[PDB]
């Protein structure tokens, strides 16, 4: 588990990997870790992930609700505001570490979200397992007010760290791009990883197999 | 919270709201209830069916236990859930103390769940009246009665419902010693006391005896015709 | 359909084509059923005098 | 052409044919002044 | 017209009214008052006069303006002893959007809240409504300037010219053939035309300690309350 | 405090509810609207009027969005509808978050009609004035429900509510068939709207919000001075 | 306040009460519905109201409501009080299921919700129900049930009963013709079909103003058939031949 994300010189790009392990296990190959917010706010999860899915599907239920009680844009310490506010009474028993990224009225902005509820804007974050050696990319390459393609590189080299060091990271690289106007939300965006093709061909025929009893239902 | 006191005195002394369901109990189905002395008899008039359609659902004969049966008049939605409070009670005496429950002890279960009912806020008084018939241990038949306001009250005879107080009239100069002689004479005493009540043409009668170690028991309307018969080829040949 | 108000105007052209094309009963029939049919709206605001 | 108003309508349209047949001055009342008065008396079937 | 209790609680009369709401809106009349506020091009004035009948009473508690937030001014007409209570809910509900949301409320969200507490007093029958009403200012971004009056009906509406009270319908008919020439307004123009409305329609020719002005203007969006000497100074720009 | 805990609406000796009776009346003083699904989605039209030039219309508005793809408008009532407006935004989303899907505009129906019938039952409190007409293109097809305040609902092809519907339903019923487009409901919407109209109606004097398979959304006054413009 | 208290729980000085029997007489007006059975199967009859040409004819039923998998229920009455009544016992079916894991008895599903219309009826300074409604079902206990609700709070064992406005007239001709267990589904529709000929006061019979569903025990399904509108109108003309044979031979 590795998200991060940055803001270059217009607005802000996301990006994570896509696995779920159970354990030691590889559970999932391509659980997306990206989540809407709104048309300008979007979010990415780490930790428990039903805890961030149920969190994130009731604020920004808020903020459909609430955008569409006002009748304008939402901003971003909107949502930041909710969070802080209700992991703090949760008191850091629902697991969450969350990147809250929107480009508002004001302009892009972005955060990082504990689940005790400590928050901080930064230009930059990394969360999950492998935010170690993408933090060490970022600190290393990092550069105010980047073009977007600089950035898309850097976030991609960032996650490919936590791709090829850490243990439970490592699948397709999912990204988003976010402007005053432009939203580009893509999972398949590099395949870093593949897996080798069969040689021994395994396949069993009809007949292989004792039945005790088969029993037919008509459907229409 | 709807906290109103409903159940308020008169000028005069009285209880408006009591004297109007004793009215309503006042309207209902006449039913008759005597006790022997090893087979209790009871019964229903005025069945008032529409004789073509179902007819197990309008029993007005219960039992709460094995020993205590119990008949009513007045409206029938409210007796119901008093015999279901009633059963609750009676399984909870037995779920309390071994015996089987007497029937004294539950008639004033039910009076003592009337009068705090008219003594509470928001209520109406209840609109029924009943006979609880019970044959208790070491068998004493007998049986009581429930006033709207709540006075449990034992008898040797007793007729609630439209038309009972010249029903009353009858089983007082129709009640003897000897009539209680045999059990189907006594059930000749109550069908001489349907036959006393109201028109009843025929198929109007709900009956069921107690032989104090039975359960209820109700006659098809085979033997409503074979005493009915035998009633009036007595009357007939004494007149 | 829903209109009233070109059925007074397309039975009014009737009634101007068959008379200047000579068909005087039938171009009275069709003046007569512009009429009728004009008897009923409530603003012919100079559709009255091009009828009349 | 009239669908059903009453008894009345009836006396209210046949005397109200004559205005028409008198306005245009004639003297034998025509089959087109009943049409030329259902279509008025049912614009006041028409009206509230 | 009328059957059963509906001249007394809020419900609905055999014509489909209701005689509360109505019978409390002229209990902003018994107030004796009237307000008007104007938006300018980039402003927005509000005037209004007071009587403080005594040299025994401090003239300055006599204050109907109320700063509901730091750039959020309001005047306020009907009764008092409502109003001020209304003003407490307006100041507690404005910081309940700041602390959940860390923003200023625009200032249509915040009379829409107001009008839906004070829809939820004729909602009842059993609460009295509220005889007072409300009208605001606020500088918005994208928006300018914009004005917006709360009655205690639970309605509320932007407006571009204002006038509230016992001289309100002559004054509205002032201000729109003040408003139907389509004059393009600047400062002391909509300062000029706002003391005009109710100096003509009172025909008073007051001196500068009868009444009272709050403003707002894009320039420096804290609403703000005029001192007499700057009001002399409009007056006396006021007679050429 | 507390409230009053006893229904203040009872049966009449005729057997009638006479405060939803009288609300009824209070629904039949409410502004004049229709609304017409046409094969592809529905038009919703309202007139709105301000009573002088003072005020802004836009400011407020009739035509109102529930979700991504249903509008309501009424015809009753200004402060009694945006209570219950809020109520169905809530219910939209205690749906979502269950189901993780819009609601079908029958299964909102359902559970607004129970608001206001459990509403019109409870103590103490006056029922409801307003009368809803609600749109929805759910799963392809458009919907078109009607609502009351004594908490029933019905499935119009078309119908009018407001000032003058008895008429406006009889022109409709010389107007509407099967094969309409939206465009042609916005045009007949426009015919009906001024048959109960003033002397001018403007872009201001009606609010018209529409859905299509794409979803609910409402009209700007520039398209729709161009629907008022060739009209008639 | 207790000036506008109305006390709609309380007695009438000559015993009974007045709001709910206010209820009894609006529940005939609005409707018209009846039931009828004697074997396999049984029949709802619902006569609609609203047949204005503006109707989308949706939502699979007008009053008819299926309860359980293998009962439903005509209503009567006040509609936006019958949508809370519906749901409402629907999960009290439900939380039978739940509690034993076995389908409800029709009779004590209807006590059930008797008692709560009772309650209204009862104290709680509450204005009750206006509504009425049929219940047919199945079990394995008697088979095919069929019962009636009364606004008051009690029930009743039936076969066949209307509660429409001629509600009275239509059961004078349902002790006029039946017959005890062999009325099948077939005669017993041509049979319904005389009697909302009868108290349809609007002749001719227009088979969209008519609602008819079927309950048919099916060996795991019990079939709670709603037949469409293409098999009305020739049950219509069905009845309408032998109407004017046997007027003729008369």
């Amino acid at each position: 588990t590795t998200i991060a994300g940055v803001v270059y010189k217009d607005g802000i790009v996301l990006g994570a990997d896509t696995r779920a392990t159970e354990g030691m296990v590889v559970a999932d190959k391509n659980c997306s870790k990206i989540h809407f917010i709104s048309p300008n706010i979007y979010c990415c999860g780490a930790g428990t992930a039903a805890d961030t899915d149920m969190t994130t599907q009731l604020i920004s239920s808020n903020l459909e609700l609430h955008s569409l009680s006002t009748g304008r844009l939402p901003r971003v310490v909107t949502a930041n505001r909710m969070l802080k506010q209700m992991l703090f009474r949760y008191q850091g028993y629902i697991g969450a570490a969350l990147v809250l990224g929107g480009v508002d009225v004001t302009g892009p902005h972005l955060y990082s979200i504990y689940p005790h509820g400590s928050t901080d804007k930064l230009p930059y974050v990394t969360m999950g397992s492998g935010s170690l050696a993408a933090m060490a990319v970022f600190e290393d390459k990092f550069r105010p007010d980047m073009e977007e393609e600089e950035a898309k590189n850097l976030v991609s080299e960032a996650i490919a760290a936590g791709i090829f060091n850490d243990l439970g990271s490592g699948s397709n690289i999912d990204l988003c791009v976010i402007s005053k106007n432009k939203l580009d939300f893509l999972r398949p965006y590099t395949v870093p990883n593949k897996k080798g093709t069969r040689l021994g061909r395994y396949r069993c025929e009809k007949g292989t197999t004792a039945v005790l009893t088969e029993k037919i239902t008509p459907l229409e | 919270s709807y906290d109103r006191a409903i159940t308020v005195f008169s000028p005069d002394g009285h209880l408006f709201q009591v004297e109007y369901a004793q009215e309503a109990v006042k309207k209902g189905s006449t039913a008759v209830g005597v006790r022997g002395r090893d087979i209790v008899v009871l019964g229903v008039e005025k069945k008032s069916v529409a004789k073509l359609q179902d007819e197990r659902t309008v029993r007005k004969i219960c039992a709460l236990d094995d020993n205590v049966c119990m008949a009513f008049a007045g409206l029938t939605a409210d007796a119901r859930i008093v015999i279901n409070r009633a059963r609750v009670e009676c399984q909870s005496h037995r779920l309390t103390v071994e015996d089987p429950v007497t029937v004294e002890y539950i008639t004033r279960y039910i009076a003592s769940l009337k009068q705090r009912y008219t003594q509470s806020n928001g209520r109406r008084p209840f609109g029924i009246s009943a006979l609880i018939v019970g044959f208790d241990f070491d068998g004493t038949p007998r049986l009581y009665q429930t006033d709207p306001s709540g006075t449990y009250h034992a008898w040797k005879a007793n007729a609630i419902g439209r038309g009972a107080k010249s029903v009353r009239e009858f089983l007082e100069k129709n009640y003897t010693d000897e009539a209680i002689e045999t059990d189907d004479l006594t059930i000749k005493l109550v069908i001489k006391a349907l036959l006393e009540v109201v028109q009843s043409g025929g198929k109007n009668i709900e009956l069921a005896v107690m032989r104090r170690d039975q359960s209820l028991k109700i006659l098809n309307p085979e033997e409503i015709e074979k005493y009915v018969a035998e009633i009036e080829k007595e009357k007939e040949e004494n007149e | 359909m829903d209109d009233k108000a070109l059925l007074v105007e397309v039975q009014l052209l009737e009634s101007k084509t068959y008379h200047a094309l000579s068909n005087l009963p039938k171009a009275r029939a069709a003046l007569t059923s512009a009429r009728t049919t004009a008897n009923a709206i409530y603003c012919p605001p100079k559709l009255q005098a091009t009828l009349d | 052409l009239m669908p059903g108003a009453s008894g009345a309508e009836v006396k209210g349209v046949c005397t109200e044919a004559g205005m028409y047949a008198l306005r245009e001055r004639r003297v034998h009342v025509t089959q087109e002044d009943f049409e030329m008065a259902v279509a008025k008396v049912m614009q006041k079937d028409s009206e509230k | 017209s009328s059957a059963g209790f509906d001249r007394h609680i809020t419900i609905f009369s055999p014509e489909g009214r209701l005689y509360q709401v109505e019978y409390a809106f002229k209990a902003i009349n018994q107030g004796g008052l009237t307000s008007v506020a104007v938006r300018g091009k980039d402003c927005a004035v509000i005037v209004t006069q007071k009587k403080v009948p005594d040299k025994l009473l401090d003239s300055s508690t006599v204050t109907h303006l109320f700063k509901i937030t730091e750039n959020i001014g309001c005047v306020m007409t009907g009764m008092t002893a409502d109003s001020r209570s209304q003003v407490q809910r307006a100041r507690y509900e404005a910081a309940n959007w700041k602390y959940k949301y860390g923003y200023e409320i625009p200032v249509d969200m915040l009379c829409k809240r107001i009008a839906d507490i004070s829809q939820v007093y004729t909602q009842n029958a059993e609460m009295r409504p509220l005889g007072c009403c409300m009208i605001l200012i606020g500088i918005d971004e994208e928006q300018g300037p914009q004005v917006y009056k709360c009655d205690p009906a639970g309605y509320y509406c932007g407006f571009k010219a204002t006038a509230a009270g016992v001289k309100q319908t002559e004054s509205t008919s002032f201000l729109e053939k003040k408003v139907k020439k389509k004059f393009d307004w600047t400062f002391e123009q909509t300062v000029e035309t706002a003391i005009t409305c109710l100096s003509t329609v009172l025909s008073i020719d007051f001196k500068p300690s009868e009444i009272e002005v709050g403003v707002v203007t894009v320039e420096n969006p804290k609403f703000r309350i005029l001192t007499e000497a700057e009001i002399d100074a409009h007056l006396v720009a006021l007679a050429e | 405090e507390r409230g009053y805990s006893f229904s203040l609406t009872t049966f009449s000796p005729s057997g009638k509810l006479v405060q939803i009776e009288y609300a009824l009346a209070a629904v039949a003083g409410g502004a004049p609207s229709v609304g017409i699904k046409a094969a592809n989605g529905v038009v919703l039209a309202t007139e709105k009027k301000q009573k002088s030039i003072l005020y802004d219309e836009r400011s407020v508005h009739k035509v109102e969005p529930i979700t991504k793809h249903i509008g309501l408008v009424y015809s009753g009532m200004g402060p009694d509808y945006r209570v219950l407006v809020h109520r169905a935004r809530k219910l939209a989303q205690q749906y979502y978050l269950v189901y993780q899907e819009p609601i079908p505009t029958a299964q909102l129906v359902q559970r607004v009609a129970s608001v206001m019938q459990e509403y019109t039952q409870s103590g103490g409190v006056r029922p409801f004035g307003v009368s809803l007409l609600i749109c929805g293109w759910n799963e392809g097809r458009p919907y078109l429900f009607q609502s009351d305040p004594s908490g029933a609902y019905f499935a119009w092809k078309a119908t009018a509510m407001g000032k003058n519907y008895v008429n406006g339903k009889t022109f409709l019923e010389k107007r509407y068939n099967e094969d309409l487009e939206l465009e042609d409901a916005i045009h007949t919407a426009i015919l009906t709207l001024k048959e109960s109209f003033e002397g001018q109606m403007t872009e201001d004097n009606i609010e018209v919000g529409i859905c299509n398979e794409a979803g609910f959304r409402r009209l700007t006054p520039t398209e729709v001075k161009d629907y008022l413009a060739a009209i008639a | 306040s207790r000036r506008y208290d109305s006390r709609t729980t309380i007695f009438s000085p000559e015993g009974r009460l007045y709001q709910v029997e206010y209820a009894m007489e609006a529940i005939g007006h609005a409707g018209t519905c009846l039931g009828i059975l004697a074997n396999d199967g049984v029949l709802l009859a619902a006569e609609r109201r609203n047949i204005h040409k503006l109707l989308d004819e949706v939502f699979f039923s007008e009053k008819i409501y299926k309860l359980n998998e293998d009962m439903a229920c005509s209503v009567a009455g006040i509609t936006s009080d019958a949508n809370v009544l519906t749901n409402e016992l629907r999960l009290i079916a439900q939380r039978y299921l739940l509690q034993y894991q076995e389908p409800i008895p029709c009779e004590q599903l209807v006590t059930a919700l008797c008692d709560i219309k009772q309650a209204y009826t009862q104290f709680g300074g509450k204005r009750p129900f206006g509504v009425s409604l049929l219940y047919i079902g199945w079990d394995k206990h008697y088979g095919f049930q069929l019962y009636q609700s009364d606004p008051s709070g009690n029930y009743g064992g039936w076969k066949a009963t209307c509660i429409g406005n001629n509600s009275a007239a239509a059961v004078s001709m349902l002790k006029q013709d039946y017959k005890e267990g062999e009325m099948t589904l077939k005669s017993a529709l041509a049979l319904a079909i005389k009697v909302l000929n009868k108290t349809m006061d609007v002749s001719k019979l227009s088979a969209e103003k008519v609602e008819i569903a079927t309950l048919t025990r099916e060996n795991g399904k019990t079939v709670i058939r709603v037949l469409k509108q293409k098999e009305v109108e020739q049950l219509i003309k069905k009845h309408e031949e032998e109407e004017a044979k046997a007027e003729r031979e008369k």
